[PDB]
């Protein structure tokens, strides 16, 4: 489902 | 970034299904503050933090809003997804928006479940008082916003997913494409052929995936864009 919403470098 | 623009511009004007995709950048002129793990332990740091962020935020939609709903009301741009809560794009008159992690028009009461319009609560936040459910008292009135660690929205998901996979021109404004699942969205575009354009006033990680990249203010770029495409369709 997308996951949670999370911070990633790109 | 005038070649650029009208790089853009014959993008747009020529593309049978534009989208664009939208960011704070567009808005504005952490764990503790804006996670889901944050709000269950000090929901008022969550809305103090609100407070401080909504002075440092666009009150009324500015020219990129408008820009942007007026590629919408040309026929071009199909449909705007955003990261973005303040409903800006909506009170720029733009219909087809896709809210990826909701908005504050709407909250809830985590304990007794009660629910209640921003209207309810709007006078009081401007004052400093936090929102607090008139009901049972709590402190946790959380707004229907997707927090960091909290899943997106599965139908508006699902349709910023199929847009992405059928459109032919894939516009970000605003965005440095570094919150997931959101960013996943420009590259399930690249992969489906769109053309891809980047307007942001720094660069990005991203930027290499892109076919047209402008640096400079929203503000003052779509607008040029606007008036470049309606020149390229004789209705300037
Ligand atoms: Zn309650």
């Amino acid at each position: 489902k997308g996951g949670a919403k999370r911070h990633r470098k790109w | 970034m005038e070649d650029e623009i009208r790089k853009a511009a014959e993008i747009l004007a020529k593309s049978k299904h534009a989208v664009v995709f939208t960011g704070a950048g567009i808005s504005a002129e952490p764990e503790e503050v804006a996670s889901i793990s944050g709000f269950k332990r000090n929901p008022r740091a969550f809305w103090e933090f609100s407070m401080e962020m909504k002075d440092k935020l666009f009150a009324e939609p500015n020219p990129a809003h408008y820009a942007i709903a007026e590629l919408e009301r040309m026929g071009i741009v199909k449909a705007v997804i955003t990261q973005n809560i303040d409903m800006l794009h909506q009170r720029a008159g733009s219909r087809r928006v896709l809210e990826l992690h909701g908005s504050m028009d709407k909250l809830d009461c985590l304990d007794c479940h009660e629910t209640y319009d921003w209207s309810e609560f709007v006078e009081d936040f401007n004052k400093g008082e936090i929102p607090r459910c008139r009901k049972c008292g709590s402190y946790y009135v959380k707004p229907r916003v997707v927090l960091f660690g909290e899943p997106l929205p599965q139908r508006t998901l699902f349709e910023a997913i199929e847009e992405a996979k059928h459109c032919d021109a894939f516009m970000v404004v605003g965005s440095s494409l570094v919150v997931y699942p959101a960013a996943e969205l420009p590259y399930i575009a690249k992969k489906a052929g769109a053309k891809m354009i980047i307007v942001n006033a720094e660069p990005t990680m991203a930027d290499p995936i892109f076919d047209v990249k402008i640096i400079g203010k929203a503000g003052e770029v779509l607008p040029k864009i606007v008036e470049e495409v309606k020149r390229l369709r004789s209705e300037k």
